[PDB]
RNA sequence: AUGUCGGCUCAUCACAUCCUGGGGCUGAAGUAGGUCCCAAGGGUAUGGCUGUUCGCCAUUUAAAGUGGUACGCGAGCUGGGUUUAGAACGUCGUGAGACAGUUCGGUCCCUAUCUGCCGUGGGCGCUGGAGAACUGAGGGGGGCUGCUCCUAGUACGAGAGGACCGGAGUGGACGCAUCACUGGUGUUCGGGUUGUCAUGCCAAUGGCACUGCCCGGUAGCUAAAUGCGGAAGAGAUAAGUGCUGAAAGCAUCUAAGCACGAAACUUGCCCCGAGAUGAGUUCUCCCUGACUCCUUGAGAGUCCUGAAGGAACGUUGAAGACGACGACGUUGAUAGGCCGGGUGUGUAAGCGCAGCGAUGCGUUGAGCUAACCGGUACUAAUGAACCGUGAGGCUUAACCU
RNA sequence: GUAGCGAAAUUCCUUGUCGGGUAAGUUCCGACCUGCACGAAUGGCGUAAUGAUGGCCAGGCUGUCUCCACCCGAGACUCA
RNA sequence: AAACCGACACAGGUGGUCAGGUAGAGAAUACCAAGGCGCUUGAGAGAACUCGGGUGAAGGAACUAGGCAAAAUGGUGCCG
RNA sequence: GGACCGAACCGACUAAUGUUGAAAAAUUAGCGGAUGACUUGUGGCUGGGGGUGAAAGGCCAAUCAAACCGGGAGAUAGCU
């Protein structure tokens, strides 16, 4: 099965109108290293809710 | 005349002293506070609205809590609204227990129907399948045809295709009321009903007797 | 739970030795006979000098199952093979003088009551 | 439906499935933290808190069980020797579960499940 | 009657 | 599940004697020839136990004239009188379904000597 | 290049009606028929033979309707028949070959763009925002029927036989739900056992051999399991039956007027449903700052403010393709663990005793036990932050000041 | 047109007729002869053994089916 | 065989030699040795449906053009 | 012993899959032959109206009722 038209720029971006990316709504700050970090993981420096809690 | 809303607790069996098993359901109906009354002259109709159970209060939004706060009821886990027969009267405030049942012999139980997610013709409309065997290509479960040719070169609407099963609202008419414990709060009613253990049914007397 | 082409037993002294349904009677696209239920019946073995003959076309009454009957409090009641009786096919009344093995109350009624009277045990 | 189920296949049988968890619960046990995936790391709680508490009431009975579940000995002496006394007054929850990222090479979210008195 | 053949297959021809 | 534990408790007879499979017992089941109730026997060895309360159940298999013969009785069922276990036997298994296809010397079980 | 018979799957319409429903006439006593009228709601066999459609036959059924839909349906299946290539028979032909014929064998492709259909979301709208509960325009589903008993061996009839009307019971087929029971499944639970490899060895265990092969089996899912349904009633009618009644001193169901009258129609039952843009109703909740400029208006901008609620995130669910929907987030049983129970399996391991030994016995209904039940903050569900604002246009009426 | 064979890999009429087998058999087996249009090395008729050969029947067996259910894997679905 | 023949780092093809252990008639087959590898996308999920499998109450060819497919049988010794 | 059962080896009867394939003929499960009119390596010979053919118009480099390449050649085309 295969179109018999060429379909449109047009309807080609309509299509896509569900396509976008959603940015991380708020990344959360540690209250002891003061990085930013997704909620609920820990920081890039191994803390997580103030406490240190992987070496590296 | 009004209804009571109830949760499924489960089946048992009720053995009578004849020697028959009453296969049973298990409703538990705790007191149905009514939260509303509606009028005619407000409303455009006669009904009761009432909730039962109990809701943890930092769940309650503020917008549900002046409601209830308004009949001067406790916030419950739902509302739900039952339409009032013409010799029937209600006050805002009131309890409706259990014993409301006490003399009826058959209720209608309406309940949301376990969800099957999406399902195939044959689980969904009892689709006969295809051949097993004797050649048949990758047809096995598959629907058929599903119209005729060029007249009418469409498929009619409500022909019949796999998808979402279940889960979805559903009454059981005419069930016999085998018992009803006003101080456990039970009504007992011989035969299934709609719904997981746990869910919300609506218990109403029987529309057809 | 007896259907077309299913073989049976015969519990009674017809003649028959084996006998096969070939028509579930009382209704449209009936699927299956269990105990009480009256089917249509070849009969494929017979002794010979019954009262039947091989390939005779008659009707019988299903009196065991394997399949078995449920009673009213839920308990079952199975049986090691699938046997009935033979009837005549206009009268629907018993052949045989004598029944054997056990059948059920499932029969009790005035149209089977020869069969129960006849049988070593009921159950 | 699943209605009720439990347990995760992972995209594995069953065999590989018991296999893995055996290698990844000595890994745990002997490094007391790892880095997996998330769902393997939820479904090893199932595996290692079964293992510590059967350490915790020592006898022949019991070292063979464990030693029928994980296949080593070095791994059996430390759960006896070591893990079931230093949790002997803890009722469950030996490990936690730290969501950290996720994995360069195919986006898998990962976490470091280690046990909760490292 | 019949009005068509039972479908074939083409002989094999370079590709592009 | 209190609610529907102390509905099948209440209904749960009391005076269920012990019995294992590979047991030989005796049921006395009620029959209703119309007015009159009477007792009828059937005895059998036991071939499956459904320990689940209220509704526990226990299949007997007996040769009847001829015919291998199963009833399952739903223990707490009123129409059940009594039971009684005539014989103990000694088996291994829960479930002895392997008697089915078993007859005469066969289908015979060694009793527990204790 | 518009794939062709039959089968399968899935249908949908017509009515010239097969059954069931209503009725007139009968060469209609009754029972049972004949015939014609109305009626399309639902229902409307399984097999043997044959490629068959058909047909004949067997046995059912209330009945086994007739047609249309590309002789409905191969981008849905089949490929027996029939249009390829092989081979043979009869026949025709000197022959190659051929057939009012026959016979054995013989590749069925397509990842769906659009329409359509079944499901399920996102956007915006609905005129301040928000959380709920509704009304119900409108749409869909459903609508089959046997047998027995009572009425009554009554009415009818010389007998034989044998009712209407009305009532009760129990089935078949179909549908919905459910898992208490009976069962299936149950590669996540327990056990038996063959071969082999390993853990130093013994003992005990594990891997592999379709889960190695098996026997049982929890939860869930489920049918063969077991609950429930089709209706009554009402309105307006069909054919039909009438009442009163002239035109036409009579007669006349009809012209005025009035009454009955069917599974059809409109309701009544079940489900969806306010994108019903004709965007409805009810209840509750939230927001009561300052200033500047301009082409002066439902204008723009700055600062302050950020509510109700929502969303995100996390623990998740008898919810689920994903979205969605439901529960819960420490003021906490949301999930895992843990404790107790239950259930299943069937008396572990170790030790002791007996036996030459295989093994048996005791400790012991032992040990182990998934998805179940009841508890329990041990582990993980974070302080926040994000979105959403700051009293909501004009006109006209009425009522208040 | 002999022997032999014959509704046949051949028989149109034709599902011929009769018998057997099945509850029911346009196929099958045994016959009959009315051979449309068999027939003697483009061999006739038989034939033990043999056959991934054609037709038919029976026992066993079964998810082929009545009528499907559940489960294990690989995809499908979501993310990179 | 990713280096040869197959347009490809392609389920294909490619002559000769060597051949351990336990079970086994065996170079079959299972598990291993020496030795060699996990097949150059992964991660989740646990719908329909498709593929490859497992089990199935009662029935047992009723399926179908046709038992197609599946299920079944399956060894050695002796008797017969 | 063109004997039997059965691996290697040689074949290719059935089914499913695959059919923009893993593959321009395969995979999976079954299947036939398997001391012979067997199978296989290396080299050689037969040439296009010619070869070769236990005969299918089969095969002669994925091409066959007359190979492939080049030429006559811009054949001819009352046809599109
Ligand atoms: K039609
Ligand atoms: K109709
Ligand atoms: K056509
Ligand atoms: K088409
Ligand atoms: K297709
Ligand atoms: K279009
Ligand atoms: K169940
Ligand atoms: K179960
Ligand atoms: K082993
Ligand atoms: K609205
Ligand atoms: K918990
Ligand atoms: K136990
Ligand atoms: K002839
Ligand atoms: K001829
Ligand atoms: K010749
Ligand atoms: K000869
Ligand atoms: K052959
Ligand atoms: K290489
Ligand atoms: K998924
Ligand atoms: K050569
Ligand atoms: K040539
Ligand atoms: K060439
Ligand atoms: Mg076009
Ligand atoms: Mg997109
Ligand atoms: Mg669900
Ligand atoms: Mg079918
Ligand atoms: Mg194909
Ligand atoms: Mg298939
Ligand atoms: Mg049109
Ligand atoms: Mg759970
Ligand atoms: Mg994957
Ligand atoms: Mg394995
Ligand atoms: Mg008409
Ligand atoms: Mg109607
Ligand atoms: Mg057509
Ligand atoms: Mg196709
Ligand atoms: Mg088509
Ligand atoms: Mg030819
Ligand atoms: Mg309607
Ligand atoms: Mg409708
Ligand atoms: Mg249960
Ligand atoms: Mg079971
Ligand atoms: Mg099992
Ligand atoms: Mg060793
Ligand atoms: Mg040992
Ligand atoms: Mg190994
Ligand atoms: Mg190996
Ligand atoms: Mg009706
Ligand atoms: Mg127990
Ligand atoms: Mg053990
Ligand atoms: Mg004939
Ligand atoms: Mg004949
Ligand atoms: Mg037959
Ligand atoms: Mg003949
Ligand atoms: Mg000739
Ligand atoms: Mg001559
Ligand atoms: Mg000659
Ligand atoms: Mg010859
Ligand atoms: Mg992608
Ligand atoms: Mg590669
Ligand atoms: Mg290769
Ligand atoms: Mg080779
Ligand atoms: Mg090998
Ligand atoms: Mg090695
Ligand atoms: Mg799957
Ligand atoms: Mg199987
Ligand atoms: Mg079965
Ligand atoms: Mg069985
Ligand atoms: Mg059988
Ligand atoms: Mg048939
Ligand atoms: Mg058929
Ligand atoms: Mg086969
Ligand atoms: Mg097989
Ligand atoms: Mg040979
Ligand atoms: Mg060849
Ligand atoms: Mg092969
Ligand atoms: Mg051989
Ligand atoms: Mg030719
Ligand atoms: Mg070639
Ligand atoms: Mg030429
Ligand atoms: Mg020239
Ligand atoms: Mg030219």
């Amino acid at each position: 099965a295969v179109q018999q038209n060429k379909p449109t720029r047009s309807k080609r971006g309509m299509r896509r109108s569900h396509d976008a990316l959603t940015a991380v709504t708020s990344l959360s700050v540690d209250k002891t290293s003061g990085e930013k970090h997704l909620r609920h993981h820990i920081t890039a420096d191994g803390y997580y809710r103030g406490r240190k809690v992987i070496a590296k | 005349m009004i209804g009571l809303v109830g949760k499924k607790v489960g089946m048992t069996r009720i053995f009578t002293e004849d020697g028959v098993s009453i296969p049973v359901t298990v409703i538990e109906v705790e007191a149905n506070r009514v939260t509303q009354v509606k009028d005619l002259a407000n409303d455009g109709y006669r009904a009761i609205q009432v909730t039962t159970g109990a809701k943890k209060a930092n769940r309650v939004t503020k917008p549900e809590a002046g409601h209830f706060a308004k009949a001067g009821v406790e916030a419950g886990r739902g509302l739900w609204e039952f339409r009032l027969a013409e010799g029937e009267e209600f006050t805002v405030g009131q309890s409706i227990s259990v014993e409301l049942f006490a003399d009826v012999k058959k209720v209608d139980v309406t309940g949301t129907s376990k969800g099957k997610g999406f399902a195939g013709t044959v689980k969904r409309w009892n689709f006969r399948t295809q051949d097993a065997t004797h050649g048949n290509s990758l047809s096995h479960r598959v629907p058929g045809s599903i119209g005729q040719n060029q007249t009418p070169g469409k498929v009619f609407k409500g022909k019949k295709m796999a998808g979402q099963m279940g889960n979805e609202r559903v009454t059981v008419q005419s069930l016999d009321v085998v018992r009803v414990d006003a101080e456990r709060n039970l009504l007992l009613v011989k035969g299934a009903v709609p719904g997981a253990t746990g869910s919300d049914l609506i218990v109403k007397p029987a529309v057809k007797a | 739970m007896i259907q077309e082409q299913t073989m049976l037993n015969v519990a009674d002294n017809s003649g028959a030795r084996r006998v096969m349904c070939i028509k579930v009677l009382g209704g449209s696209h009936r699927r299956y006979a269990g105990v009480g239920d009256i089917i249509k019946i070849t009969i494929k073995e017979a002794i010979p000098r019954g009262k039947v003959k091989k390939g005779d076309v008659l009707k019988a009454v299903v009196v065991r199952t394997k399949k078995g009957v449920r009673r009213p409090d839920g308990s079952v009641i199975r049986f090691d093979g699938n046997a009935c009786v033979l009837l005549n096919n206009n009268s629907e009344q018993p052949i045989g003088t004598r029944i054997f093995g056990p059948v059920t109350r499932e029969l009790r009624s005035e149209k089977f009551m020869k069969i129960i009277s006849l049988a070593p045990e009921v159950l | 439906m699943r209605h009720r189920k439990s347990g995760r296949q992972l995209n594995r049988n069953s065999s590989h499935r018991q296999a893995m968890f055996r290698n990844m619960a000595g890994s745990l046990v002997r490094h007391e933290i790892i880095k997996t995936t998330l769902p393997k790391a939820k479904e090893l709680r199932r595996v290692v808190e079964p293992l510590i508490t059967l350490a915790k009431t020592d006898s022949v009975a019991n070292r063979r069980l464990a030693f029928a579940r994980t296949r080593d000995n070095e791994i059996v002496a430390k759960l006896f020797n070591e893990l079931g006394p230093r949790f002997a007054s803890r009722a469950g929850g030996y490990t936690r579960i730290l969501k950290c990222g996720f994995r360069a090479g195919d986006n898998a979210p990962m976490a470091y499940i280690e046990l909760v008195d490292r | 009657p019949p009005h068509r053949p039972r479908p074939r297959p083409l002989p094999w021809f370079p590709p592009r | 599940s209190n609610i529907i534990k102390q509905l099948e408790q209440e209904q749960m007879k009391q005076d269920v004697p012990s019995f294992r499979p590979g047991d030989t017992v005796e049921v006395k089941v009620w029959v209703v020839e119309g007015s009159k109730k009477r007792l009828q026997a059937f005895e059998g060895v036991v071939i499956a136990i459904r320990n689940r309360g209220l509704h526990s159940a226990f299949t007997v298999r007996k040769i009847s004239n001829g015919e291998g013969v199963e009833r399952v009785f739903q223990t707490h069922s009123p129409v059940v009188d009594s039971i009684s276990v005539k014989r103990r036997g000694a088996v291994r298994k829960a479930k002895l379904y392997y008697l089915r296809e078993r007859t005469g010397k066969a289908a015979r079980i060694k009793e527990r000597l204790n």
